[PDB]
């Protein structure tokens, strides 16, 4: 949080920078429409399909943080927030935790609290660890913190860092990513630096 | 109108 506090204390990137760091119309599922030049996306109502988007920008160095706004009524069965390399698939023909189900993506299921990386599903670790059966709830907004100096991926909720969910990310070029299953869900991304 | 708001 010292480097994070310095990042969040700084004036926030403007509309231009938020758009350049927002969702990519040319790197999202065929079932997703990117709106307002990257500030948000809308997933169209397609059955038995999990669909994702990637940010326009890949980070391999420094500290990067972005706010995801995802309404609770628009999450459905599998709402995953995380990162991916440029080769991670952005679509699958069933309802799943797509982001984190392969070697190229890392995600937190914000509905179940499970972490996914090269994961099928059963036995996925809980995040924060030790909270299984506590029926925790991730609010509408959440902060995603990627530290490429340390090679970690973490999350912050209400200005509180939960600690690193994933480690060993150095040498990779990682993009903000999500995977959604909800018909007409709108996910906002608000990049905050560095 | 499935579980994930898709009919």
């Amino acid at each position: 949080p010292e480097g994070l506090e310095e990042l969040l204390s700084a004036p926030p990137p403007d509309l231009g920078a938020q758009r350049r760091h927002g969702w990519n119309p040319k790197d999202c599922s065929e079932n997703i429409e990117v709106k307002e030049g990257g500030l948000y996306f809308e997933r169209r109502p397609v059955a038995q399909s999990t669909d994702g988007a990637r940010g326009k920008r890949g980070y391999s160095r420094g500290l990067h943080a972005w706010e995801i706004s995802w309404p609770l009524e628009q999450r459905g069965t599998h709402a995953v927030v995380g990162v991916a390399t440029a080769l991670a698939p952005l679509q699958t023909d069933h309802y799943a935790a797509l982001l984190g189900s392969n070697s190229e993506s890392w995600g937190w299921d914000i509905g179940r609290g499970k972490l996914y990386h090269q994961s099928k599903g059963p036995g996925a670790p809980q995040y924060p660890a030790g909270t299984q059966g506590e029926q925790l709830e991730v609010p509408e907004r959440l902060l995603v913190v990627l530290d490429m100096e340390e090679g970690t991926l973490g999350y912050a909720i209400g200005g509180t860092y939960l600690g690193p969910a994933f480690r060993g990310l150095k040498g990779r070029t990682l993009y903000p990513a999500v995977s959604a299953v909800w018909g007409q869900c709108q996910v906002r991304i608000r990049y905050l630096g560095e | 109108w499935d579980i994930n708001n898709n009919x």
